[PDB]
């Protein structure tokens, strides 16, 4: 979870993603609120189909004391799945998202008991 | 005589300290003994009540 | 000073001869425990059987 | 020959196993296929171990090193711990009957 | 509880009922019974 | 075992136990290390004699994912019987303890082979 990796599927060709990567990364930064304490990093880009591309990201957050660390994957996924944020993501061409952290049974039970 | 008279004290103290454990064993026996002796009488009893149910 | 070594050795043999007995007693107790344990398991089986049979009779009635 | 008897007595009353003189072995039951494990430890003479395994009461039993009194106390501790389990199970049986 | 069940069974035995045949049997014991056993 | 119930005998009158139950429960929590991931619960209180009271407890443990479950009875008993912990318990008036789990023969054999 500490590695903070979120996989995003885009309904865009790989060449289009790479061709405008600066813009894509900044738009993701804007979705996060645009503060200078958050930085979006691209871990990888992979074609999945003619017009489907997976983009793996993480977000580095800086503390008031200058320390930096990655936003945990579960925390970042939780933000992106919020209805308002998901809609903004869909406007960028995102059609899905996944975190790598395998949740514990108690975490899963909590999510089922409180799906919202 | 100091090292000797001290050594004998430490040794005899340790032995006495061991005998305390020996005594500790001796103390915890009879109770546990009764508890143990209780078991076969019950299992030899419960085995009987089972036979009663089975015959029933 | 020999009178101390005598006490030490006598106490030693005396308490050894007793420790052996204690240990033996414990061993015998263990034997008793497992010997009964087997029977306990037999009771578990017999009981489960009885239970199943009673359930069957319940079904029949 | 004085400082030898003393050292030997100091050796007798000790858990270091230089002829501990409180050497008795108790057989702990262990189901197969765990017999290959155990496997003594620091100061076990294979002589004593094998000699214990030699006069074995029944298969699936492994010997256990009881050096002195704390060990026999511990054995008792276990014996009680199992006593209660025995009584409990027995009462379960009783209740179902 | 075995002998108890033996009694209970032998108790319910000699007490009716409407079973189209099995009427309760009279109990004997001791004097008459020994001879009744020997006459087997 | 999953129900985690440990019976404790106290050398105190029932009225005294009930009268200071908050304090008693917190002292047991302290014996366990006092972390907020452990919570002592009282299952029952019963008088046994003029100055003897049985108190049945269990302990709920919370995982990093927010999931909760009871500490298993054998595990909890094992903690309380450790010499240092037993001594602390005796200072609270505990004079005995019992778990309800009926151990298997192999468990019993293991305890006898390794009484410490």
């Amino acid at each position: 979870d500490e590695d903070g990796l979120i996989s995003l599927i885009f309904n865009k060709k790989e060449s289009d993603i790479r061709g405008q990567q600066q813009q894509l990364v900044e738009s993701l930064h804007k979705v996060l609120g645009g503060h200078q304490t958050l930085t979006v990093n691209v871990e990888g880009v992979k074609t999945k189909a003619d017009n489907q591309t997976e983009v793996i990201i993480y977000v580095v957050e800086r503390s008031p004391n200058g320390t930096s660390r990655r936003v945990g994957a579960s925390a970042l996924f939780s933000y992106f799945e919020q209805a308002h944020i998901k809609a903004n993501m869909q406007s960028l061409g995102v059609t899905g998202a996944m975190a790598q952290t395998e949740l514990s049974p108690v975490q899963i039970k909590q999510l089922i008991q409180n799906p919202l | 005589s100091e090292a000797l008279q001290q050594e004998i004290a430490k040794i005899d103290e340790e032995i006495q300290k061991c005998i305390r454990d020996k005594e500790a064993v001796d103390a915890f026996l009879p109770a546990h003994g009764e508890q143990l002796a209780a078991i076969p009488t019950d299992v030899n009893f419960v085995t009987r009540k089972s036979e009663g149910a089975h015959n029933a | 000073m020999d009178e101390i070594i005598t006490r030490w050795a006598t106490d030693l043999a005396k308490y050894q001869k007793e420790f052996k007995e204690q240990a033996a007693k414990v061993m015998e107790w263990d034997r008793l425990l497992v010997e009964n344990g087997e029977k306990i398991q037999k009771l578990y089986t017999s009981t489960y059987e009885a239970e199943r049979a009673s359930n069957e009779i319940e079904r029949q009635l | 020959p004085i400082p030898e008897q003393i050292k030997l007595i100091v050796d007798k009353w000790n858990p270091n196993h230089p002829n501990c003189a409180f050497k008795t072995y108790l057989y702990n039951k262990v189901d197969e296929h765990t017999v290959p494990l155990y496997g003594p430890g620091p100061n076990e003479d294979p002589k004593e171990w094998e000699e214990a395994l030699q006069r074995k009461p029944a298969p699936n039993f492994i010997p256990v090193l009881c050096s002195g009194f704390p060990s026999i106390v511990a054995r008792l501790m276990l014996q009680r711990r199992v006593i209660t389990e025995f009584n409990n199970k027995l009462h379960q049986i009783n209740a179902s009957l | 509880a075995l002998f108890d069940s033996l009694l209970a069974r032998n108790k319910k035995q000699a007490e009716g009922e409407t079973a189209l045949g099995e009427l309760p049997s009279l109990q004997l014991g001791l004097a008459d019974l020994r001879q009744r056993l020997r006459k087997l």
